[PDB]
RNA sequence: CGGUCCCUAUCCGUCGCGGGCGCAGGAAAUUUGAGAGGAGCUGUCCUUAGUACGAGAGGACCGGGAUGGACGCACCGCUGGUGUACCAGUUGUUCUGCCAAGGGCAUCGCUGGGUAGCUAUGUGCGGACGGGAUAAGUGCUGAAAGCAUCUAAGCAUGAAGCCCCCCUCAAGAUGAGAUUUCCCAUUCCGCAAGGAAGUAAGAUCCCUGAAAGAUGAUCAGGUUGAUAGGUCUGAGGUGGAAGUGUGGCGACACAUGGAGCUGACAGAUACUAAUCGAUCGAGGACUUAAC
RNA sequence: UAGGCCCAGGCUCUGGGCACUGUCUCAACGAGAGACUCGGUGAAAUUAUAGUACCUGUGAAGAUGCAGGUUACCCGCGACAGGACGGAAAGA
């Protein structure tokens, strides 16, 4: 099935949306191991939506991506980055746009940490 | 589950019209009561179409003598001779449980024809 | 699934309009009953000019039930309310007419006398 | 006594000649091979050891390859054993196909029920202590065979059968008879 | 639910026999000679 | 002289699940069964039969044959239930600069449906057919007591008792059983006893997971590979998307178009992650007898 | 967010009828918090010592510790509530 991640039904959705947008922005994220394991699927689905490029997929993506700035130099939205920069980079891959690398335990709570990045 | 589909493909029927939940059917079910093979005809409104494959089942509702009757049939049953669709109904849904409480005019609203 | 205290409509000319079950005749631990069973009833509403009065303890057969009855061919049948027909001694009705459709399960029990009087058996 | 090993696939329906609907279970049983026959003078009892569903050579170890070398087959994933069978009419290395059975025969089916974990007393022994449920060997007797498919190696059994999907199932001829 | 009596030393030591830690699973980094958890990362290793 | 109750309850006890060692080499599978537990139930109808019997009225015993109920065990193909990361409609307010389209909050905001899994009220099956020794009883033959006598000696029958037949567990059964297959008998110290070190067959750590699961455990896999995610194509569910065009003063309707969307289901596909590694693991005592 | 109605008598009480329902026949699934595993921190009541089985007897109250027998490899984790000479109680 799917993990509940210790949240309620709405907080889980909010954290997933936030992490997806953050990974789109920064190209590489550090978070817990299970959060990355659950984030992989949604971020790959949104990359798949961006690879289409039509208006319908653009609005489906917009109904889930946060309103944040990718880079201030060109006044570029995260959605614009998704549909212009990444979709062009992964034009030949059939799936598997991410990779998780395990780091080790956190000091505060012993949680297992992991880096999730775009290939 | 392709294996099960190959197993069961030969019993699937092909002489079937296309009907939707909301349409009016006239089923010809065979009755073997006094042996003496007879055809009893059912006419009503399709309420459900759950299923998929050889397990697909549909429900038909009618009103007779003031009492509403539900009869459920498997889709591919050999106890059915033939199905013909009398009317086509415009409906905004797939399960029509709401009209099992409607009576008369409110229910016959469904008779909207496409 | 007719149980004790279940309130059923009555669908013959006997004069009873409605009944309330006292107990389910059959087996020893049987708690519920379905189409084609016999129960003991207490009449609560009745017409003033019938054959059965209000309050008597009688016997009746179950004819219709919202809970369905499944048949051998995999089909089902269901109705909109629970209906009873008043009975006496053997499996004969205490009325001349039966209103509404009855189930075809009444046939595999030896109830043809009330089956023949039904306007339509399904 | 006659039997064969397979694995469960799922449940479905079969409209029969009368037109009745009969729930069925599908068992896929590729040729089962006799790997060894135990004799009374050597083992103390008489039985035939059945092997089924060969597996990749990496998944097998050398003792398993050696044990199956006499029957001249690839190592088998599942191995069971049948008692009370005619000790002749079977040979080491021969094949017991799905045709030892025929439509209408009465059989017994044995499997392992689905696990349920730590269940409570109310659900375990309806109120006798709570504990782990499921995952135990169960036998359902007097099941009727509906149809035998030789080419796809299928048995269709009326009714339900213990076990999860794609688990091992034993189909023997009925004992009570 | 009240301890009827104190617990002796020997029973305490016996109960504390499964209360211990496990040696980690460590492999040496191809480049470098650092030790990391198996299936963990250390290019900086 | 009964009641309560309250931990969860340290301790004994009971249930479930692991770790260790043992079982004279080290391993992987398949098993016998000392012993233990479970199962043991009922209602109507057809027959014998309107039969024996009974003044009539009334009316069996036994044996068969159907159909129900309760209980037990499994399972989700069917009828339903739930199904908080599925689909749709809708109120208030607020936000993405605006229109259109969407997001947040209001019990999952409310309402109509529903995949997988889990379920009963649903479906399938069971309690059968038989055998053995008996107790109380009914008996044959027969002495004491020339006869007779259930009995003293000897032979029968005999019950929802009992043991086998059915189902399950079971070699820590320290009495530690049996069968098949694999590895072989290496190097050092110590004369001997014995002790260390690399290994063999084989496993584990670690990692991907679910048909398993509180955690251990169990099971499917680890780059001559489909274990999981993604992608592609499907199955089922909901039900006619956005944009554009047309008709209407407008709310809206129609076409494009079974359209769009789709968690846990199936098949292909190494695209991403199961990398490299490390640890453990034999060299087979003595006696007698048959060879 | 925010009252269930109707017909009665007695001035609020007793009623009666209807509606409605997990109160139950009889429970099933789902959500959260705790329980459970991992990292951090960390008490209290109680306590003659203790390597603390069961049965039948014996016995100043009721035997773990007495006699005779029967069973039982060593160490844990999670449950139950049987004993708990636990506390509540209360009759009296």
């Amino acid at each position: 099935s799917y993990r509940k991640l210790g949240r309620t039904s709405a907080q889980r959705k909010a954290m997933l949306r936030d992490l997806t947008t953050d990974l789109i922005i920064n190209e590489r994220i550090e978070t817990t191991e299970t959060r990355a394991k659950e984030l992989r699927s949604v971020v790959e689905k949104m990359i798949t939506l961006g690879k289409r490029g039509d208006l319908h997929a653009r609005r489906q993506a917009a109904a889930y991506i946060r309103n944040e700035v990718a880079n201030e130099e060109n006044n570029q939205d995260a959605l614009q980055k998704l549909f212009s920069d990444i979709a062009t980079r992964y034009e030949e891959r059939q799936g598997g746009y991410t990779r998780i690398m395990k780091l080790g335990p956190r000091r505060g709570d012993g949680a297992p940490m992991a880096i999730i990045e775009l290939v | 589950q392709k294996l099960i589909e190959d197993i069961t493909k030969e019993q699937l029927r092909t002489d079937l019209p296309a009907f939707r939940p909301g349409d009016t059917l006239r089923v010809h079910v065979k009755v073997v009561e006094g042996n003496r093979e007879r055809i009893q005809i059912f006419e009503g409104v399709v309420i459900k179409r759950r299923g998929g494959g050889i397990s697909e089942t549909f429900t038909v509702r009618k009103i007779s003598y003031g009492v509403g009757v539900e009869r459920t049939f498997p889709v591919h049953t050999p106890k059915i001779a033939k199905i013909e669709v009398v009317r086509y109904g415009k409906v905004r849904r797939a399960k029509l449980y709401y009209l099992r409480e409607l009576r008369g005019k409110a229910a016959r609203i469904k008779e909207i024809r496409r | 699934m007719i149980q004790q205290e279940t309130r059923l409509k009555v669908a013959d000319n006997s004069g009873a309009r409605e009944v309330l079950t006292i107990k389910v005749l059959g087996g020893s631990g049987r708690k519920t009953a379905n189409i084609g069973d016999v129960i003991v009833c207490t009449v609560k509403q009745a017409t003033p000019g019938g054959v059965v009065k209000k309050g008597e303890v009688v016997k009746a057969v179950i004819v219709r039930t919202k809970s369905g009855a499944r048949r051998s061919d995999g089909s089902y049948i269901s109705f909109d309310e629970n209906a009873c027909v008043i009975i006496r001694d053997d499996k004969s009705p205490r009325g001349t007419r039966i209103f509404g459709p009855v189930a075809r399960e009444l046939r595999e029990n030896n109830f043809m006398k009330i089956v023949s009087l039904a306007p339509e058996v399904i | 006594t006659k039997g064969i090993l397979g694995r469960k696939i799922g449940m479905t329906q079969v409209f029969a000649e009368n037109g009745d609907l009969i729930p069925v279970t599908v068992i896929e049983a590729a040729p089962n091979v006799v790997l060894q026959k135990k004799t009374a003078e050597n083992d103390g009892y008489e039985a035939i050891q059945l092997g089924f569903d060969d597996k990749r050579e990496k998944l097998s170890n050398k003792p398993e390859k050696g044990h199956v070398a006499k029957a001249e087959t690839a190592p088998k994933r599942f191995v069971k054993e049948l008692r009370g069978v005619e000790m002749d009419a079977y040979e080491v290395g021969q094949e017991v196909k799905v045709e030892i059975f025929s439509a209408g025969e009465i059989v017994d089916v044995t499997g392992v029920s689905k696990g349920k974990g730590f269940q409570g007393a109310i659900k375990r022994h309806g109120q006798l202590l709570p504990g782990r449920m499921g995952g135990e060997q169960i036998t359902v007797q007097n099941l009727e065979i509906v149809k035998v498919d030789a080419e796809r190696n299928l048995l269709l059994i009326k009714g339900n059968v213990p076990g999860a999907k794609k688990s091992l199932i034993t189909v023997k001829s009925a004992v009570k008879s | 639910a009240v301890p009827f009596r104190r617990t002796s030393k020997m029973k305490k030591r016996l109960r504390r026999t499964h209360f211990k830690l496990n040696v980690p699973g460590m492999t040496e980094c191809p480049s470098c000679g650092e030790m990391k958890l198996s299936h963990r990362v250390c290019k900086a290793c």
